[PDB]
């Protein structure tokens, strides 16, 4: 249970990490990188 | 009375070593100009220009 809970933290910290650190170039910086995704977007957001 | 007697007059630039040559910018017009700056800090300084960091945060 404890690696469940640790790895999962983990895992999701990686993980988020990681897509965040993929982000594709949609957006100023004086806007928040979500802007650069649009609900219902049919392409890719980051670059796996 | 000329004299070359008691002393060698030998002919030379007198600089800080007995025998060396005077720094391309050390040229002896300067008084007390002995050619010494081994570390050339009167050597002409050559820079280099960086162009301003873009900091624009509406770009
Ligand atoms: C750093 C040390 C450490 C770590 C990482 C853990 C980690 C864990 N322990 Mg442990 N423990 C520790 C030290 C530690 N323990 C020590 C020192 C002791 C002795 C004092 C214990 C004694 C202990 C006991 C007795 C138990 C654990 C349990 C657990 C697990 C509970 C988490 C879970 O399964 O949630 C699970 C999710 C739930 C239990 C509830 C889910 C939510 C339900 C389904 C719905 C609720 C919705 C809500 C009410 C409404 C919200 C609506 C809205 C407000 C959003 C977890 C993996 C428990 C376990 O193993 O799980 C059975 C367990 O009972 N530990
Ligand atoms: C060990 C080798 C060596 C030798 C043979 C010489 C010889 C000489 N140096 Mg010199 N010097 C040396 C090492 C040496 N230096 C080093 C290691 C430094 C420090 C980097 C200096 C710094 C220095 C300065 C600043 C000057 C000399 C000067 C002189 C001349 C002065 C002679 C004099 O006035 O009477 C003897 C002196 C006894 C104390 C002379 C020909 C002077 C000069 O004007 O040249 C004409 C002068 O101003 N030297
Ligand atoms: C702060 C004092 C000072 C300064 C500003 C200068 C400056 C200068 N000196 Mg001079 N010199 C000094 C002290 C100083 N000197 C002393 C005390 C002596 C006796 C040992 C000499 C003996 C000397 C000779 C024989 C010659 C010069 C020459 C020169 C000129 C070219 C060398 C150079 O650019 O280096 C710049 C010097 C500095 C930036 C000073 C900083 C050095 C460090 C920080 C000090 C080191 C710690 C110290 C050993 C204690 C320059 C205008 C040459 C010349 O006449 O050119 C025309 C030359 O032939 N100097
Ligand atoms: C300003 C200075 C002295 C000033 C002192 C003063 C006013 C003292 C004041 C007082 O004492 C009184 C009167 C009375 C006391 O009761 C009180 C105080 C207040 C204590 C000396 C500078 C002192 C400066 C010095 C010694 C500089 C040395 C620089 C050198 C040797 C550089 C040589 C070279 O640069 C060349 C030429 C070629 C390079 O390539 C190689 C190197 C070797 C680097
Ligand atoms: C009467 C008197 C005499 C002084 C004599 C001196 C200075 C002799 C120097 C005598 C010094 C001598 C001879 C030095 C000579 C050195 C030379 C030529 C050296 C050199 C070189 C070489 C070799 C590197 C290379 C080449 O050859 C040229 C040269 C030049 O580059 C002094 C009197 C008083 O001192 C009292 C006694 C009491 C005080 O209170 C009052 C007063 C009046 C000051």
């Amino acid at each position: 249970g404890v690696a469940g809970v640790f790895g999962g933290s983990l895992f999701s910290a990686m993980h988020g990490s990681l897509v965040t650190s993929s982000l594709i170039r949609e957006t100023t910086e004086n806007e928040s990188a979500n802007e650069g995704y649009k609900f219902g977007q049919e392409e890719e957001t980051y670059n796996i | 009375r000329s004299g070359g007697a008691g002393y060698r007059q030998y002919s030379g630039d007198a600089l800080w070593l007995p025998n060396t040559e005077r720094p391309a910018w050390l040229d002896g017009s300067l008084p007390g100009d002995r050619g010494f700056d081994p570390l050339g800090l009167s050597r002409p300084a050559e820079y280099l220009q960086i162009d301003l960091d873009e900091l624009d945060q509406n770009a």
